[PDB]
RNA sequence: UGAUUUCUAUUUACGUUUUAGUACUCUGGAAACAGAAUCUACUAAAACAAGGCAAAAUGCCGUGUUUC
């Protein structure tokens, strides 16, 4: 459109994008919108990989047959003649470690220790135990075979027990291996055998590939040699694109996160109040290198102070203080203390990448040993089973080095040091990008989630960009939750929490007799937590008083708003009005330290102390904010509660920042962004009296935008607001005016300046993001056989498992209700009826087998004469009759039943107009095949389906419908679901700014909350629209035949 | 049944009516199998209107945490996203009356209009 | 009101299904045996997203991202 001078607002959401554009002059809303996707789930791709790996597994084990098929072929053992069907691999392969067996049955003894070959290392199987790790067992079975051969004990264990499959038939590869040569060196006196042929068999029964050579040749997953896999298993460092990104466990990022600690640390002393270079080298040498993890006494031992006066730590949810633990130094210290191993920080980073990448005890010898470095063949083999390495980290060696040493000479933490940096993403040259590259985002370690929100927002600016022009100035927050699960337990908690105040509220009001404390639930709250102890004078509030004269009580902020930017809880505290007045723009540390105070401020603080240790009435933020003891005037003090309150510094947001203002830097843009804490801005939300409830669509994710949008002019308008625009903006700050007092303030911020013609906006737009991606899933997993009943239908037949589990009801269920659904109803009647008096004896129990087999030992046998019945475990019954499915009965030859897959997942759905008739036909997912380049309809599936809608050949293609594109139908716009029931021509559809569900909701209406439409003679109109990422719509063209190629 | 036998692939859909479940499975892995049901108005190609009780199974669900009152709705969600994602008609029988249909799906086939009181009803939670 | 784990490798024993054999059930028979049923179980051999490559090969791909 007209370029504008205009402030862009990003609400960046786990499923949505608003963007909010306001004037930067008139302040006047410009546009609004929403972009609206799905939200990514790692357990997409989770899948994806597994079932590739187990698809690979599966081959790989068929072609070892195979192979082992073409080595009997060589040496005539099989021909084309040859029949082993009657054989027993157990009774065989038993036999030829004694005589001479069959070509025949030797065949089959090869091929069935072939099949199954047993484990190699018991890393390379990620497993959930059938209850006893596999590891377990080949200790178990190795135990076992002291004088047998593999094939023996599963001889004997088929003889005695009847069963050789399952859990216990894990053995390891050198069972198999002595079982099979001892059957050739006894073969080989009988059969036409080379040394060679041993060895190839052998070769092929105990080789496979390890982690480190990965797929064959042709693969997209795998590489030419060990330089590639190491440097693919890495990745390459955002700012030094050559180097590869150091491992997570290097002992130098160990130290980089310890310096980050003790930067942090606020010490309370007569010295400087940061530690410096010789006292950190001191606490490092000291204490980081002594205790595995250091503690704050040991800390505050080694720089003589008192564990009080340090502050400024992270902690843990038990309230401990928590810091960073060197853990290879630890690893390797443990094992040789000796200066020249643990004292080399390169050797020690060599030593952890080796026990990261490599996943064998073997091969971490090896690459040990490989290094010519000074460690003993003893420590190598002690360091060869350590465990705990995993993961990569963010940064190459090379800027870690770099970034170590301004947190040796500095006092600055990571965060500040990459903002007085500002490095820039080299992995894509910036100067030459017409637009912010989105390519970057992948290379993030980051939640898929907010890699894909992370993704779209970028695009909404470029696209924000290329209509309105180079923004001025651009403000960004991103949600809370880092998923849908987050969200909804930060739900359940605020019920409960609310809950739990509505509670102490009602009781209130019911011993006191008055509803004022409905009115006053924060001065309330803020008394139950100090006790009803006025925090600067240390007198009573009583709760009489409060709830009769709550004017007497002020809630003071403790560090002064124009400088905290704190408007939680944490920086509150119900006082006396005296005191508060008394008080003024000062910090409890400057007000005690006065002539204007009551008390002292070793009293207060003593008081503070004492009530912040008991049942965590102080909150550690409030704790610090009470004895904040630093002049707040400095204006390094000032950039700390900026960079605290007012700035989002969590990883994700400051990597998109940072990529951010890279782009603009480099192409000397002049875009100033700025990333807004959300407590701020839902403090800002409430003051301008926005609702609580979010209840009228999507909307509100525009709205957010605006507000933020808002916020930003509110700190380009007013210069008293300067250092904290600046701070915001990542800009170096310069008679300065300031914010006074708490009543300018709130002048600056709670003024509801365009408030209302933010809340009259009526021109919102919706992007809603079409899937047209080609080969998803395809068909279910679960692979059913049918029957056919005597009225020529077909039914499925389900099974019913755990019939001896304490909870299983299922069965009993069936038993009362529909017998006659069970197969051995029909089928063995006798079976039945024991079942049936075994279900009427224990009727009251939930599930009668189980007390059955706990009272009698016994499980439910077939029926027998003798008594010699086999036990029954799992049942089969009658299930649904077969609608549409994917036939897979060729796979199972001369199979006497259908072979059945359920829920053929469709693809998309075309519309086509038939002599005034609205015709559609599905296309399904398993029409589209991958033709080489490209994916490609199959014609004949396609015409097929046709005929059967009986689309004719004059039919005049009107349109192809994807998942949420938009529709509209008899002039009415939706966005499209997918098919709903192909036969009876009827599509799903859903509203573009509410989902159906919330607008039933708000009219209180009961109805099914879905759209489902039927496309028939009764149609008058079918369109398609189509919108671009900002929500502008337009009407889709063109397109005479529909897409048979996809590009994918 | 009180059910009429019909031709029913040339039905428009009139009036969607109720949307019920009537089974809530666990299969024991990560996933799970919901049986629900539309009660609809439809009209026949031929004219006459009837009511249709359609019957529908999402399987293979996959919800791997234990479900709870403060879960159920993230099931509920994953069952939609499953359900409008592929192909679960199984079969449609009609009325005459609607009160015959909702009696259907009242006391044959055991059907609550809530996913929550179906997990409840069954047993999936409290 | 109250702070990064993405991407990716290797493997074992299971699991579902079909066929064949055996066991279990039923019928006939003195027996040798043969039928009926295909329910329950063991063993082997195969298939396991539809499918597509590739030709003796520790062979490769097929449910992810992006969808303007």
């Amino acid at each position: 459109s007209m370029k504008r001078n205009y402030i862009l607002g990003l609400d960046i959401g786990i499923t949505s994008v608003g963007y909010g554009i306001i004037d930067y002059e008139t302040r006047d809303v410009i546009d609004a919108g929403v972009r609206l996707f799905k939200e990514a789930n790692v357990e997409n791709n989770e899948g994806r990989r597994s079932k590739r790996g187990a698809r690979r597994l599966k081959r790989r084990r068929r072609h070892r047959i195979q192979r082992v098929k073409k080595l009997l072929f060589d040496y005539n053992l099989l021909t084309d003649h040859s029949e082993l069907s009657g054989i027993n691999p157990y009774e065989a392969r038993v036999k030829g470690l004694s005589q001479k067996l069959s070509e025949e049955e030797f065949s089959a003894a090869l091929l069935h220790l072939a099949k199954r070959r047993g484990v190699h290392n018991v890393n390379e199987v990620e497993e959930d135990t059938n209850e006893l790790s596999t590891k377990e067992q080949i200790s178990r079975n190795s135990k076992a075979l002291e004088e047998k051969y593999v094939a023996e004990l599963q001889l004997e264990r088929l003889k005695k027990d009847g069963e050789v499959r399952g859990s216990i038939n894990r053995f390891k590869t050198s069972d198999y291996v002595k079982e099979a040569k001892q059957l050739l060196k006894v073969q080989k006196a009988y059969h036409q055998l080379d040394q060679s042929f041993i060895d190839t068999y052998i070769d092929l029964l105990e080789t496979r590939r390890t982690y480190y050579e990965g797929p064959g040749e042709g693969s997209p997953f795998g590489w030419k040699d060990i330089k590639e896999w190491y440097e693919m298993l890495m990745g390459h460092c955002t700012y030094f694109p050559e180097e590869l990104r150091s491992v997570k466990y290097a002992y130098n990022a160990d130290l980089y996160n310890a310096l980050n600690d003790l930067n942090n640390l606020v010490i309370t002393r007569d010295e400087n109040e940061k530690l410096e270079y010789y006292e950190k080298f001191q606490i490092i040498e000291n204490v980081f290198k002594q205790k595995k993890k250091p503690t704050l006494k040991q800390i505050a031992k080694e720089i003589l102070v008192n564990e009080e006066d340090i502050k400024g730590y992270r902690v843990t949810s038990t309230g401990k203080p928590e810091f960073t633990n060197l853990k290879v130094y630890h690893d390797i210290k443990d094992i040789t203390a000796r200066k020249e191993i643990i004292e080399n920080a390169e050797l020690l980073d060599q030593i952890a990448k080796i026990l990261t990448i490599y996943q064998s005890s073997e091969d971490i010898q090896e690459e040990l040993t490989n290094l010519n470095s000074e460690l003993t063949q003893e420590e190598i083999e002690q360091i060869s089973n350590l465990k705990g390495y995993t993961g990569t980290h963010n940064l190459s060696l090379k800027a870690i080095n770099l970034i170590l040493d301004e947190l040796w000479h500095t006092n600055d933490n990571q965060i500040a040091i990459f903002n007085r940096l500002k490095l820039v993403p080299k992995k894509v040259d910036l100067s030459q990008q017409k637009e912010i590259p989105t390519t970057l985002v992948d290379d993030f370690i980051l939640s898929p989630v907010v890699k894909r929100s992370f993704i779209q927002s970028i695009k909404v600016i470029n696209a924000i960009i290329k209509k309105y022009g180079l923004p001025n100035d651009i403000i960004i927050e991103l949600a809370r939750e880092k998923n849908s699960k987050d969200a909804q337990k930060m739900i359940n908690e605020m019920q409960k929490r609310n809950r739990q105040t509505n509670e102490r509220i009602e009781e209130i009001i019911r011993t006191t007799g008055k509803e004022n404390a409905k009115y006053l639930i924060e001065k309330i709250k803020l008394h139950d937590m100090q006790e009803g102890k006025c925090l600067y004078s240390l007198e009573a509030i009583p709760l009489e008083d409060l709830l009769n004269n709550p004017f007497n009580y002020e809630v003071d902020h403790i560090i002064p708003r124009s400088v905290s930017f704190d408007n939680s809880f944490n920086n509150k505290v119900l006082v006396k009005q005296e005191e508060n007045s008394k008080k003024g723009n000062r910090t409890p540390f400057q007000y005690l330290s006065s002539s204007d105070s009551k008390i002292s401020y070793e009293t207060f603080k003593k008081h503070i102390l004492n009530l912040a240790k008991g049942k965590g009435r102080i909150s550690k933020t409030k704790k610090e904010y009470l004895l904040e003891e630093r002049d707040i005037n400095r204006f390094s003090v000032q950039k700390d509660f900026i960079n605290r309150n007012l700035v989002d510094t969590r990883y994700a947001t400051r990597g998109l920042m940072n990529l951010l203002r890279s782009y603009f830097r480099v192409n000397n843009l002049d875009v100033k962004v700025k990333s807004i804490n959300g407590g701020f801005t839902s403090f800002l939300r409430r003051k301008w009296k926005f609702k609580k409830e979010r209840n009228k669509g999507y909307k509100h994710h525009a709205e957010d935008a605006l507000i933020i949008a808002n916020a930003d002019f509110i700190f380009k308008e007013w210069k008293k607001l300067d250092k904290a625009k600046k701070v915001m903006e990542n800009q170096m700050f310069e008679s300065m005016p300031e914010i006074e007092t708490e009543q300018e303030y709130k002048e600056i911020f709670i003024t509801p300046h365009q408030i209302k013609h933010i809340k009259d906006f009526k021109d919102y737009k919706y992007s809603h993001r079409v899937d047209k991606k080609p080969n998803r899933e395809l068909i279910n997993d679960t692979l059913y056989s049918t029957r056919k009943d005597d009225k020529g239908n077909t039914l499925i037949v389900n099974n019913l498992n755990g019939l001896y589990d304490k909870d299983n009801d299922k069965l009993k269920k069936l038993i009362n209700k529909s017998p006659e659904k069970l197969l051995m109803y029909h089928h063995d009647p006798q079976t039945y009826q024991k079942l049936k008096l075994i279900m009427e004896q224990y009727g009251d129990e939930k599930n009668p087998l189980y007390k059955y087999y706990e009272e009698t030992g016994n499980y439910l046998t077939k029926y027998s004469k003798k008594d010699n019945g086999p036990v029954i475990k799992k049942i089969k019954y009658y299930g649904n009759k077969l609608n549409a499915h994917l036939d897979i009965t060729d796979d199972y030859p001369n199979s006497r039943n259908k072979v059945v897959k359920l829920s053929l997942k469709p693809y998309r759905f075309d519309v086509y107009l038939d002599n005034g008739v609205y015709k559609f036909v599905t296309v399904k997912n398993l029409d589209v095949i991958k033709k080489e380049n490209y994916y490609e309809v199959n014609s004949k599936c396609y015409e097929e389906a046709k005929k059967l809608k009986k689309i004719s050949n004059q039919a005049e293609f009107i349109a192809s419908f994807y998942n949420n594109d938009l529709i509209k139908i008899n002039g009415e716009l939706y966005r499209v679901i997918g098919v709903n029931n192909d036969l009876l021509n009827r599509i799903e559809v859903n509203m573009i700014d509410i989902t159906y569900r919330e607008y039933l909701e708000n009219m209180n209406d009961k109805r099914p909350p879905r759209i489902i439409k039927t496309i028939a003679s009764k149609t008058q109109s079918i369109k398609k629209y189509s919108t671009d990422i900002l929500g502008n719509l337009y009407e889709v063209k063109s397109k005479k035949h529909p897409q048979i190629i996809k590009k994918g | 049944k009180s059910i009429e036998i019909k031709d029913q692939n040339n039905i428009v859909l009139i009036d969607s009516l109720g949307q019920f479940f009537t089974d809530i499975e666990n299969d024991n892995n990560g996933r799970y199998n919901i049986d629900y049901v539309l009660l609809n108005e439809v009209e026949h190609d031929n004219g006459n209107t009837y009511y249709e009780v359609g019957m529908y199974r999402t399987e293979e669900v996959p919800f791997s945490d234990k479900v709870t009152q403060d879960n159920v709705e993230l099931l509920e969600d994953k069952w939609l996203q499953i359900d409008q994602q592929g192909e679960s008609y199984v079969e449609s029988i009609f009325f005459e009356n609607e009160e015959d249909a909702r009696e259907y799906i009242k006391l044959v086939l055991k059907g609550h209009e809530t996913f929550e009181e179906t997990a409840k009803a069954i047993g999936v939670i409290k």
